[PDB]
């Protein structure tokens, strides 16, 4: 499968500008094999989170051939695991072997491939190593929750974001939780006896600040506290509702950079080799 | 009575390339 | 090495059809044939039935 | 006896499958039997013990 | 930069039917 998105008559002066998009990836809304370029295509920036909210119902393909009447491309993961396969660095930071990639909207806009032949433009999105991406979605979201080189929130679509987040984090109070709280002083008591323990416990942690100001009784044991055991059952919520937290938010992790001959880091702005996952 | 079946096999499992690139 | 390695396993596993064959000749002359001692007395009074 | 019973023989077929980098063949061949005497044509003694 | 290899196994496992019927 190649999905072919045929492109109308264009400016020689901007064709050959639009040749030079060889490893962007752009995002459909339906896999049938033909299509047009009047169909993908992004007004120009605004709302992140708007943006980042569309990047997740629609699967997107690289393109992989510019000919002045077709326009090739590959659908980025539909049934593949190891398709090898092109894409381009197009953001600020760097990317070293091994580690995945993840797709986020395009920050601060002023990017965007106008094409006054077709009048339509597109804003092809950028790339970034996943624990870096982690923090600027963790940071946006932040900062729209907050309203109860920086864009302005929007308030409208910012509160999907504090729904699905306040959500996932009022489902991880069960009664075994509060058997777990009930430890943050004899916690802070051990942290402070090893050099190790007081380095996981951040400065900022919000709750170095709390085992200094309140005190807590012995916790009441739950119903039928004599068969079953709650502090298991927590944690194991815990783990399986976090090992997925930051994917619905930001992006899901879609390809690992890997290089078999070439130098170990790519620059931005080079293309690199890459295997979906 | 021992050659190319299995020595068939063995030489032309040749004309499958694609094994296609695409999902 | 390789060659004669498959020489052998060939002429190592698939006659068994023949060997096969024999065994499924017995395995199903055993399960139609009746024993001696029910069928003798069947045949004498054969005919004088019901 | 003489003829206790038809049977009739397959063509061998010689199905694939691949397993780790060690493959396996798996021979077949179909068969079929019918007893072509009527009545019993079969004894049986059970000599010794 | 597609065909043949892949699509090489692909075409001639063919020249094999014995896979002999004898053990």
């Amino acid at each position: 499968m190649e999905v072919d998105i045929a492109l109308p008559t264009l400016s020689p002066g901007d064709l050959s500008a639009l040749q030079r998009c060889e490893g962007r990836v752009v995002f459909l809304e339906t896999l049938r094999r033909h299509a047009t370029l009047r169909e993908v295509a992004l007004p120009c920036g605004g709302d992140v989170l708007a943006a980042m909210a569309a990047y997740r119902r629609r699967f997107a393909a690289v393109i992989t051939r510019v000919t002045p009447h077709r326009m090739l491309a590959t659908p980025l993961g539909v049934g593949g695991r190891g398709q090898s396969l092109v894409l381009q660095n197009t953001g600020p930071f760097d990317l070293t072997n091994g580690d995945h990639v993840c797709l986020v909207p395009p920050l601060l806009g002023d990017e965007c491939l106008r094409l006054t032949s077709a009048n339509l433009e597109l804003r092809f999105p950028m790339t970034l190593p996943l624990a870096q991406a982690r923090e600027l979605t963790a940071r946006v979201v932040a900062r729209a929750a907050e309203t109860l080189q920086l864009p302005p929130p929007h308030r409208d679509n910012a509160e999907a974001a504090t729904r699905s987040l306040v959500l996932n984090m009022i489902f991880l109070l069960n009664e075994g939780a509060v058997i777990l709280l009930s430890l943050i002083p004899n916690l802070l008591t051990l942290g402070a006896q090893d050099g190790y323990a007081n380095a996981v416990i951040q400065l900022g942690s919000a709750t170095r600040e709390l085992g200094q100001l309140v005190r807590q009784p012995p916790p009441p044991l739950p119903q039928d506290h004599a068969r079953r055991f709650c502090v298991f059952e927590a944690l194991e919520a815990w783990i399986a509702s976090a090992s997925r937290l930051g994917d619905t938010l930001g992006t899901r992790p879609v390809a690992r950079v890997c290089i078999f001959d070439g130098p170990p880091t790519v620059p931005p702005g080079e293309k690199a080799a890459v295997v979906e996952v | 009575m021992s050659v190319q079946i299995g020595n068939g096999l063995l030489m032309v499992v040749a004309p499958g390339t694609l094994t296609v690139g695409s999902a | 090495r390789a060659i004669q390695q498959l020489a052998r396993n060939v002429q190592a596993v698939l006659d068994s059809f023949e060997r096969g064959t024999a065994d499924q000749m017995l395995r199903v002359l055993m399960e139609k044939a009746p024993p001696l001692s029910l069928l003798a007395p069947f045949t004498l009074y054969e005919g004088r039935l019901a | 006896e003489k003829a206790s019973e038809s049977y009739f023989m397959g063509q061998m077929q010689v199905a694939r499958t691949e397993s780790g980098g060690g493959l396996h063949l798996q021979l077949t061949q179909p068969r079929a039997n019918v007893d072509l005497g009527v009545g019993f044509t079969a004894a049986y003694a059970a000599a010794a013990l």
